[PDB]
């Protein structure tokens, strides 16, 4: 079973400490499952002190979690989180203010994650061809989600990068999900001192027998509750099983509060309409990444997207994911 | 010393192979109608892709048999479906969904569930 | 707005289920005479498998069929054959790879690699 660590609004207490890690500090004495693999993620203003400091608060959550557990830290400009709990907590959407979330996956038969990191060049090479061996986001026979992350993308060449550096292991029968980020906090490679300054593509590659997925895209066509809802009822026609499985959710900082009118909490609000005990996390984030598939044990529904591959990287938009990380 | 051989490939080449056959009328067997429009396969294949073709293919002679669906089938939603029982490859387009999925419960084709296509955009 | 639907099911299930029809007399529209025991078959699994039996299939006109094998092969190096042709499974044992191995070679069966070389001891 997946446990799930977070962070709420109502603990801003006024003390020197991040709020997150005062939570994971007290939480993690009562976890139950043994932590292998942490996905976390906080808003972009409880990794400053000074101007950047972003090691003491990276650091303090790299200590805690155990050795052999391997961490990747990356930070957004949003939060989208569901409390601690049962399955039935009703999601709330963060913009600007202190929250986080830490996801903790314990060992399950079968089922193998492992991070991947890609860093960027001043002059060099794009990608040969083993760091997509080295992790497996190619020549694995059951590849079937991963979960791309992008970081400083402003630069040109950079924004590009994502563009070049998907394309190597796309085309197959996976689900693609994320988007861009401000920067990364902590990875556990023990053969790099993180460079804040860098960037590159980080991100998660699920692989495994049973790991079932479904991906919906929000594009510009829906602006109200009903158009939300008839979104996704499409994913509830996937037939995804309900127990053992997280929620994703990357949308974008011109959506939320400003687009839909004068409302909040409509997304998290109609996941749980339809599915009625999913989790749900996800980001804020200034890209989007994903398209229309549905992929499991037997079927596979690809977009036939002829042209190139201009069917990844919209904007404006939102994308869902129901990763079934189980059986 | 039961070693057992294993080969993933040995069922889409087989699947590809009838598929072959089936194009330039090698050992075809088998002549069905479709409003007017004449399509050819293999008995067999038939014979357990669907569970239609299982009750009007059984109980004959080794005379060909020439069926005929009625007018509730079209061209139009059995030469994506009759593709896709040889290719395991189901194409869909705006004017397809309807008359496909419409296709598969007078026929009820295995391996192929009716309840994704409620998930297209299109 | 062309969407897809592949399957990876289907081909085990066809397969599976036309070896069950290969069970049960039913639709199946060839026998193989060999060294006197009687075989039955598909004469379209059998034109997809190799090509010694696709060269003696095709042209000729439907109707009763004997392609007997007349003395080459064996028939503990046969049965394994045709099994992995309807189920994409082999058995072999210390007892049966040199049969099997003669046969393969002989009838130039596709879809299967010489890996049943040093499995054995």
């Amino acid at each position: 079973s997946v446990t799930w660590i977070s962070a709420g609004l109502a603990e801003a207490g006024h003390l020197e400490g991040h709020c997150l890690v005062r939570v994971v500090a007290e939480e993690l004495e009562n976890v139950r499952i043994l932590p292998h693999t942490v996905l976390y993620m906080a808003d972009s203003e409880t990794f400053i002190s000074l101007e950047e400091t972003s090691m003491e608060t990276a650091l303090a959550l790299e200590k805690l979690f155990p050795k052999q557990c391997q961490v990747l830290g990356i930070v957004t400009p949003g939060i989208v989180v569901t409390p601690m709990g049962s399955g039935s907590n009703r999601p709330q959407e963060i913009e600007i203010g202190e929250s986080g979330f830490a996801l903790l996956f314990p060992q399950i038969e079968g089922i193998k994650i492992q991070p991947f990191h890609f860093i960027k060049d001043p002059k060099n090479l794009t990608l040969e061809r083993h760091q997509l061996t080295e992790v497996g986001l190619l020549d694995n026979p059951e590849l079937r989600v991963v979960l791309v992350f992008g970081y400083n993308c402003c630069k040109v060449g950079a924004s590009n990068y994502l563009q070049q550096v998907v394309s190597t292991f796309s085309d197959m029968n996976i689900i693609l999900a994320g988007g861009q980020v401000d920067n990364l906090s902590s990875l556990t490679s023990e053969k790099n001192p993180l460079d804040i300054d860098a960037s590159g593509v980080v991100g998660l590659s699920f692989s495994g027998h049973r790991i079932q997925s479904a991906t919906v895209l929000l594009n510009e066509d829906v602006s109200d509750e009903k158009t939300a809802e008839a979104a996704m009822q499409r994913l509830k026609a996937a037939n995804i099983p309900e127990h053992n499985t997280i929620g994703f959710m990357f949308a974008c900082v011109g959506r939320g509060f400003q687009y839909y009118r004068a409302k909040g909490n409509v997304e998290a609000d109609a996941f749980r309409k339809f599915f009625p005990s999913v989790p749900l996390f996800g980001f804020f984030g200034n890209g989007e990444i994903g398209c229309d598939r549905i992929v499991t044990g037997n079927f596979i529904l690809r977009k036939c997207n002829e042209v190139k591959d201009d069917d990844l990287f919209h904007s404006y938009t939102t994308i869902m994911a129901l990763i079934h990380l189980g059986s | 010393s039961v070693f057992a051989y294993e080969s993933s490939v040995h069922s889409t080449n087989v699947l590809l192979s009838l598929n072959d056959q089936r194009k330039k009328d090698v050992l075809c067997d088998v002549t069905i109608f479709v409003e007017g429009q004449r399509f050819r396969a293999h008995r067999s294949v038939l014979a357990a892709c669907s569970s239609y073709f299982h009750s009007r293919i059984v109980g004959q002679a080794d005379g060909e048999l020439n069926i005929t669906l009625p007018e509730e089938v079209t061209v139009k939603g059995f030469e994506p479906l009759i593709q896709f029982a040889y290719t395991a490859k189901l194409i869909l387009s705006k004017e397809n969904v309807d008359e496909v999925c419409k296709c598969v419960e007078f026929l009820s084709v295995h391996n192929i569930e009716e309840s994704c296509f409620q998930f297209l955009k299109f």
